[PDB]
């Protein structure tokens, strides 16, 4: 997977999707949390985008 | 340019061809008909479509 | 005069030949030009630029 | 050789000075892809001379653009040659035709 | 030393790290684009035909 | 080395349907992905043996040209739709079956007189729809054993025969690599088949057909 | 089910290098299917025998020259690359060569053996051109298959070869072109039985009566993975 539009359906500003995907990927890489989506050893780059697909992320979290 | 050349060639109609004028149940047997060399690609046909 | 030379060889004067694809041995549709162009390697070869 | 050319190759390859060209007529005395040496005939010799034109060929050497330039013989031992015949190919030539 | 492991590592490093290709001049935004790389034996950059 | 060329293992059966699968091999020597992919293709699509509908006799017709009433789609379509029926014939060259149905509604291959000697491997195949209070139709369907796909070139209605069960087969070759080279081929074979035979076994049948040719040369 | 199986009924060694072979009868399509498969296998995978290193007495690298010889040492390597020989039950062998006195040098000058057989004695290595001139060299041959360029080979050897060896690129595959053709033939009073003809040009080290069976064998064992699934 690569095209992020379905995540942009959820974060309706596209800039906020980069700020949110970075924040969440940092909670994984740096903050030591782990994903609510099943990871496949993807990069956090892709995991965080795959966490928007589960519909369970916004910049409240 | 080459992609469109190929698609032009694939979709022309040539009024004489091998296997021209028969009736088929779908693309898949259209392909079997082409690949086995039984029908020419720009031959006229009728098919069921969906 | 090119045709005349190709006729003196035992060659096809259309200049074109039918070819087959070595991935399957299928024939190509319509002949294609085949012959001896002259080609130069230019001094812009890649490992000198990568 | 290019199979299709214009007949200008017979001139560019000679006048460009890079093929080694027989200064006087004679017969090939020896060849070894480094030297070619010609027993010039007495109809074109100068009277006090030994009468023998060596041509020490340039072998593998950098061009100003780093391509190599090794000259190679086109003659055979005992072969006759006439003034202005190509004795040795240059780079990009054969039998004295240009051949890029 | 380019040891036999390093490629299996490399093909894990790169496994989805976008790389940015741009020609020059680059008149307009479409003139820098990112692609996922896939490894090649040669020395040329294999670009996609439509792009 | 000199006679121990690399051999694949199936990397996956990669199955997406009982009708279609994507059997993939790795590694193959350079260029063998065609030499086997296409070779098995040309076997599979044209020289697999099997059984298919070959001729039809609907009640009282000389040519599917006659659009007999009571049926929604005309006889040209019933004729091709009956080509659509996949069938298994046990031990016989040609077998005739009878079909009839009555009442307003569809007709299905489940309504055939099922001999048990023959299996209609997809009963739920709709044949036509009926269109009057008195609507009923009765027909003889001939099924025959044969090989490949044979066109309509050769009251009976003739039809092309689909003896080969492969609906489609396609293949690709693609880059694969080992620890020191990437000039080797992967092979992907994709095929889709009419339900008479499962594809991961149809290919094992086809590999046998091809192997049997070589049996007179292999040392 | 009515499949006729082939036998390799006939062969014509039209030259010491070129031959025809025929496989007969075949069903529908199998004339094409084998016809191309065997061509593609014969070109890729027939094993053969190539020169692989050369050591010449007084030379130091490919680009040098030898006094009294008509070729740059490089064009000697370009000549030996084309030399082809059989070897009997060996993975490699070393051939010595010696010549002196003016004139050509040809493969007939190699120190012959029972266990090496050369396809064309007249293939020429250089000329000598001076009365006292000489060359002596130790040509090393290896068996193999496909093509292996010396640049990857020395990167595969991983010890450092001595000064004064020359390396040549390896081109083992012994068949230079293969053609196939399909036609109907008299058997069983019936039509559409293909006489496959395969006809071939080679470096001269092998005979079709091996080659087609070896190609069929390679195919037959590669194909095992598809029945063993």
């Amino acid at each position: 997977r690569v095209t992020v539009q379905d995540a942009v359906e959820k974060i309706g500003n596209r800039f906020d999707l980069v700020l949110v995907a970075a924040r969440r990927a940092r909670q994984m890489q740096v903050g030591g949390k782990d994903p609510l989506v099943p990871e496949e050893n993807d990069k956090t780059t892709v995991i965080a985008l795959r966490e928007i697909e589960e519909g369970l992320i916004n910049n409240q979290i | 340019q080459d992609v469109v050349l190929g698609l032009y060639y694939m979709t022309r109609d040539c009024v004489n061809a091998k296997g021209e004028g028969m009736v088929l149940t779908g693309p898949k047997e259209a392909e079997r008909l082409y690949r086995s060399g039984l029908a020419s690609l720009h031959a006229r046909v009728k098919v069921r479509i969906t | 005069e090119i045709k005349e030379l190709l006729k003196l060889g035992d060659l096809p004067t259309s200049g074109q030949i039918r070819l087959y694809d070595g991935r399957t041995g299928e024939q190509f549709e319509r002949p294609v030009t085949v012959g001896y162009m002259y080609m130069l390697k230019l001094n812009h070869l890649v490992d000198d630029k990568m | 050789k290019p199979l299709v050319g214009t007949g200008m190759e017979r001139a560019v390859a000679v006048d460009s000075g890079v093929t080694a060209v027989a200064k006087r007529g004679g017969v090939v005395q020896y060849v070894d892809a480094s030297r070619i040496v010609i027993k010039v005939n007495e109809d074109e010799m100068y009277p006090g001379e030994a009468g023998i034109d060596i041509y020490n060929l340039t072998k593998y050497t950098r061009s100003n653009q780093n391509t190599c330039i090794n000259q190679m013989p086109c003659v055979s031992l005992g072969e006759p040659v006439e003034r202005g015949d190509v004795l040795a190919d240059g780079p990009s030539t054969d039998l004295g035709e240009l051949a890029l | 030393r380019e040891e036999a492991v390093v490629w299996d590592i490399l093909d894990e490093v790169i496994r989805e790290h976008p790389v940015l290709l741009n020609r020059a001049p680059t008149l307009h935004r479409l003139g820098i684009q990112a692609f996922e790389p896939v490894l090649i034996e040669g020395k040329a950059i294999q670009l996609h035909p439509l792009v | 080395s000199v006679t121990e060329f690399l051999k694949p293992r199936l990397v996956d059966i990669e199955q997406v349907s009982s009708t279609h699968a994507k059997v993939t091999l790795e590694p193959l020597e350079r260029g063998f992905g065609h030499t086997l992919g296409n070779a098995l293709r040309r076997i599979l699509l044209s020289s697999m043996p099997g059984c298919a509908v070959t001729e039809v006799e609907i009640d009282g017709v000389l040519h599917e040209y006659s659009t007999k009433e009571g049926v929604q789609e005309d006889i040209l379509e019933i004729l091709l739709n009956l080509k659509g029926l996949a069938v298994r014939v046990q031990g016989k060259d040609e077998v005739i079956l009878t079909l009839n149905k009555s009442g307003i509604g569809p007709v299905t291959a489940a309504d055939i007189t099922h001999d048990g000697d023959v299996e209609i491997v997809k009963p739920q195949h709709v044949i036509c729809h009926l269109t009057d209070e008195n609507a009923s139709i009765s027909m003889r369907i001939k099924v025959q054993r044969g090989r490949g796909y044979v066109p309509a070139s050769t009251g009976r209605l003739l039809v092309d025969a689909c003896y080969s069960p492969v609906e489609r087969i396609a293949y690709n070759v693609e880059a694969a690599r080992v620890e020191q080279r990437t000039d080797l081929d992967k092979l992907v074979i994709e095929m889709e088949t009419n339900g008479t035979i499962d594809p991961e076994e149809a290919i094992r049948r086809a590999a046998t057909i091809l192997a049997e040719q070589l049996e007179a040369f292999v040392d």
